[PDB]
RNA sequence: CCGCGGCGGUGCGCCGCGACCGGCUCCGGGACGGCUGGGAAGGCCCGGCGGGGAAGGUGGCUCGGCCGAGUGUUACAGCCCC
RNA sequence: ACCGAACGCCGGGUUAAGGCGCCCGAUGCCGACGCUCAUCAGACCCCAGAAAAGGUGUUGGUUGAUAUAGACAGCAGGACGGUGGCCAUGGAAGUCGGAAUCCGCUAAGGAGUGUGUAACAACUCACCUGCCGAAUCAACUAGCCCUGAAAAUGGAUGGCGCU
RNA sequence: CGUUCAUAGCGACGUCGCUUUUUGAUCCUUCGAUGUCGGCUCUUCCUAUCAUUGUGAAGCAGAAUUCACCAAGCGUUGGAU
RNA sequence: GGAGCCUCGGUUGGCCUCGGAUAGCCGGUCCCCCGCGGGGUCCGGUGCGGAGUGCCCUUCGUCCUGGGAAACGGGGCGCGGCCGGAGAGGCGGCCGCCCCCUCGCCCGUCACGCACGCCGUUCGUGGGGAACCUGGCGCUAAACCAUUCGUAGACGACCUGCU
């Protein structure tokens, strides 16, 4: 796995059929990827772990992408994790504030090789749930659960460095 | 010393981006760095946006937090913020530069002619100032 | 046709590269008020790091060796050699363009100067990293002449405050003479905020 | 991570008169000015009620160490006006075990000779921070008296004479003897 | 010899254009399909049914000129949301 | 000798592996999100350099607590008796060591954390209040940073530099 | 161990390192030759600091001291075999 | 003032506050303090900066005549005096007198090789350097050798002496 931003897919898969098993049963996962492609390898990896099933063992029944029900509302996501260190694997319960899902999983990834220089491949998602503004654990959240927020934007830095490569004027960073 | 604030229900002008030169309120507050924003009136479809390319006016209009962008429409529509940015220093001196960059080759002419007989007239009332200012001093 | 650029409020290596690039396309470049130049990192870390390349010369004969350059404008200079090509005939051309200086002296002392945002300490810093003077490096390190640099820029600002006295002094009248005159330039004024200025 | 915002409140007293030009807080009252400026801190030094009541700082989008500045220049002015309107009197006693340490202000309070520390015919002459004020007690014996509004300059002072009467290739747990801070107070109390 | 008529090869030297074809790299327009026969949205509103933040509310306190502003509590809907 | 790719002589196009502050072709993107300041920073296969073990440096986790029966620290009040308990006498009545190791009063104090004593004494280390006014605290874990980290001509993320 | 006290100074059983002023391994370079030990003489560097400056430690009362830090500026000699 | 080799780059100017950045810019002070200014308070304006380098200044065909608005401005490398400028000043400013002109903005009114579609045009330029013809006012050599000396010396060099 890599990444650009993720997409929720629904990807239902089984074991094919044989004489002794003829309607086996369908397993279905949340599966982010950039591209149905991935999707559905990361669907068999997943699925190799739990179930003895393969690519060859089965077939892929129905892969989807899964729509955000809910973009224009903002929300928090709890997302729990399971990396691999250095050292050992760990289990985290990470949470995010988001529009969807997908942006949520997506930043997450981003967060995870910042703060742990974990990369993807070796991260596993396990349940992404949104959540309350209660049942947020995390302060980093917390803090923008607020009707009448307010804070300035202090030191406005300035980008269009460029557009006047060189001027008179010194410039300008209180707004 | 702040004067402008990242409140809910604050008008911003999008310095640039797909919407760049328009007006849009200031919704809900996503995170550190991104503001979920709309912009009914000002052709904005309700959308998160980061605050690096806001910059932000001296207009709060007042609706709450999470309204449904019929209410921030209203709440447009009554104070009538098309018409009071409008009014304002900085969106006329927006609506110069952009005359100013329309201009065409016979326009600039004309203009060139204006100014070399309007900075003439005005520079002749300047050295009778001076004179005057020094005939006070003597 | 040439650019003068107020090396305060710069940062030292940030400026030096893009004076390089301009020096290299013929543009010449004058760097005034070099001691104004301010290196990211704190003090001390810098002096050190001045302090080594003043170990390094030639054991047999130092006479030869790399020649360390104390004042703040050979100090720029220095590095703005460092990203030239100088050894070619068209990297030593480059570099006779570039006009380095302590301080500001009679030519640009009544020019206007620029600023290079991009190499501008407010902008390219966090305000709550820490920084040296290059100016104070260079004292330290053997610069002789720091007070007299800042005895004769006492006086340049003196001079200067008068002459921008007199400059508002017109501008003021200028304020005044358009509202004097504002119906016999009224129909020009006009034309002048319909293209759009003046607005 | 980024906290949102955080502030506090110094809550100055109706005879001081604070004023703050920009973020160089200049602080008058009974006894006199005390300047500091903190442009090196980062913050928003408001100042809000009618009789200029309280001193208002707050920091936004602080980490950890930029929020730890906080308390820190409330703080500072809290001993600011402490010391415009009380004033700062650190006490320090002499000590030692033969050799009774010869004090002797100068000037005003500006020098302090310290003759014959542990026999010694070093004579020290330590001068005081510009605004502090030595002198030699009454109703005391072996004891100096520090005065002064800007508390900073006044420690500083202390430490100075502290510092000036130390030994040297001797066990300092058997040769305790030097002029030492004995109490930090105030000139006057109310 | 004048025709620079018709055809053929050419130009002393430096130039430019034009249209045709080949191979490229871009730009601007439009018209369609499929999906959770897309998801969200918008607009009109009506009838219900609950839950939450938290309110034209009330209340302790604070700050300004009964009104405006800032915290705090129980929480219906006369701000909204689900 | 690695990675990419294998050469007739040339024009246009496009790539690879690598890059794009300046040296040096290309980010002079209004690039996105974090992390990290180093008086030895760090900066890309082969490769030219460090470990065990540490660090309330800062950032994430994990697990457990705690607390309105208003805590947590911060200061103030007591720390006993059955009892020279038993083994050990060389002295251990809590205290070089070790088997023990409970009851009373209890509000509550271990047959005792230490200091120190030949041995005591004396001191010191729960349970509870008084004040103050919301979170507090422990143990792991892994990121960057730091300690660990000493070589001889002056010196090398390639250089300049860079926060 | 240090009367007592693991850690002032030490430090078993174990363990992790650096160093190339030891000696080995090795044989890449040089066999149409790179003059093979020591001493003298002279310069320069390193620090893994004996002394000297400034300091923290002690089982530092003083004196004498070992332990450690910044640190290589300046020194580090005359002889008998 | 005339020719005449050569070396090239250029192809409007910008004649300036200081600085700040969790702030600044301008006014005006009714009022107060200092040396027309400087500092203060108070108030009024601006502030994604229009007293803006996203800027300003300047115009880019020539002439003619015959109206309007604007109108004493410009010139003669016009001429004399008084300034300011030393950091590498190298540039300005301000004052007398002589002669000449009517230039910016609109309109009328004609004409200028109109070189017959086609390239280095257009300036800084009286450029930098070398060699050559005119006027006015100025100038009137040192150096080195040789010789000498000995504060010096391999030799050069150096210190000295010579109507
Ligand atoms: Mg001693
Ligand atoms: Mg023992
Ligand atoms: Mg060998
Ligand atoms: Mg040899
Ligand atoms: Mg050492
Ligand atoms: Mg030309």
């Amino acid at each position: 796995k890599a990444s650009g931003t993720l997409r929720e897919y629904k990807v239902v898969g089984r074991c094919l059929p044989t004489p002794k098993c003829r309607t086996p049963p369908l397993y279905r996962m949340r599966i982010f990827a950039p591209n149905h492609v991935v999707a559905k390898s990361r669907f068999w990896y997943f699925v190799s772990q739990l179930k003895k099933m393969k690519k060859s063992s089965g077939e892929i029944v129905y892969c989807g992408q899964v729509f955000e029900k809910s973009p224009l509302r903002v929300k928090n996501f709890g997302i729990w994790l399971r990396y691999d260190s250095r050292s050992g694997t760990h289990n985290m319960y990470r949470e995010y504030r988001d529009l969807t899902t997908a942006g949520a999983v997506t930043q997450c990834y981003r967060d995870m090789g910042a703060r742990h220089r974990a990369r993807a491949h070796s991260i596993q998602i396990m349940k992404v749930e949104e959540i309350a503004a209660s049942k947020c654990r995390r302060p980093a959240v917390k803090q923008f659960h607020d009707s009448k927020i307010k804070f300035p934007l202090p030191h406005r830095v300035l980008r269009r460095q460029h557009k006047p490569r060189f001027t008179t004027k010194r410039p300008n960073t209180f707004f | 010393v702040f004067r402008r604030f990242v409140e809910v229900g604050r008008v911003a002008y999008v310095s640039f981006g797909p919407h760049a030169g328009k007006l849009v309120a200031i919704v809900d507050v996503i995170d550190q760095n991104r503001a979920l924003v709309d912009g009914p009136c000002t052709r904005v479809r309700r959308q998160a946006m980061p605050f690096k390319c806001m910059q932000l006016t001296d207009f709060i209009l007042k609706f709450p937090h999470s309204a449904r962008q019929k209410y921030v429409r209203k709440a447009w529509e009554k104070a009538d913020i098309n018409t009071k940015w409008a009014a304002t220093r900085w969106a006329k001196k927006i609506e110069a530069r952009e005359r100013k960059a329309k201009m065409t080759d016979f326009d600039r002419y004309k203009v060139m002619k204006a100014k070399k007989m309007r900075n003439r007239i005005i520079k002749n009332e300047v050295k009778k100032l001076q004179r005057a200012a020094l005939l006070k001093a003597s | 046709q040439v650019l003068v650029l107020d090396g305060r409020g710069h940062l030292l290596g940030r400026l030096a590269a893009i004076v390089a690039k301009q020096v290299l396309l013929g543009r010449k470049v004058v760097v005034v008020r070099c001691e104004g130049i301010n290196i990211s990192g704190n003090f001390y870390r810098n002096k050190l790091k001045y302090l080594a390349f003043l170990r390094k010369r030639m054991n047999t004969n130092p006479s030869r060796g790399p020649y360390h350059f104390r004042a703040p404008s050979r100090i720029f200079w220095r590095t703005v050699r460092g990203m030239l090509p100088h050894k070619t005939k068209r990297g030593q051309a480059a570099l006779d363009r570039l006009k380095v200086f302590d301080g500001i002296p009679p030519p640009y002392d009544k020019k206007k100067r620029m600023v290079v945002p991009a190499a501008l300490k407010v902008v390219r810093l966090k305000p709550t990293r820490k920084f040296a003077y290059l100016g104070r490096l260079a004292h330290e390190v053997g610069w002789k002449y720091q007070a007299v640099t800042a005895t004769l820029e006492e006086k340049r600002k003196e001079k200067a405050k008068i002459h921008y006295r007199k400059k508002k002094q017109l501008m003021r009248l200028r304020k005044q003479a358009e509202k004097n005159v504002e119906k016999k330039i009224d129909r020009f004024t006009e034309v002048l905020k319909t293209h759009g200025f003046l607005v | 991570m980024k906290t949102i915002l955080s502030n506090q409140t110094v809550d100055i007293p109706e005879n001081v008169d604070i004023s703050l030009k920009g973020r160089t807080v200049i602080v008058k009252g009974p006894r006199g000015t005390l300047r500091r400026d903190f442009n090196h801190i980062n913050v928003e030094l408001s100042l809000l009620g009618k009789k200029k009541k309280r001193l208002r700082v707050d920091k936004w989008w602080g980490n950890r160490k930029e929020l730890a500045t906080v308390r820190t220049i409330c703080s500072h002015v809290q001993n600011m006006i402490k010391g415009v309107t009380l004033g700062f009197r650190y006490k320090m006693r002499s000590v030692y075990a033969h050799f009774p340490i010869n004090v002797v202000i100068q000037e005003n309070g500006s020098l302090v000779e310290i003759r014959n520390f542990l026999g010694e015919k070093y004579i020290r002459r330590v001068r005081m921070r510009p605004g502090v004020a030595c002198s030699v007690s009454q109703a005391q014996k072996d004891e100096l008296v520090l005065e002064g509004n800007d508390i900073e300059l006044v420690s500083n002072s202390a430490a100075l004479i502290q510092q000036a009467t130390t030994v040297k290739n001797k066990d300092i747990r058997k040769f305790l003897d030097g002029i030492y801070v004995s109490e930090k107070g105030t000139v006057q109390q109310a």
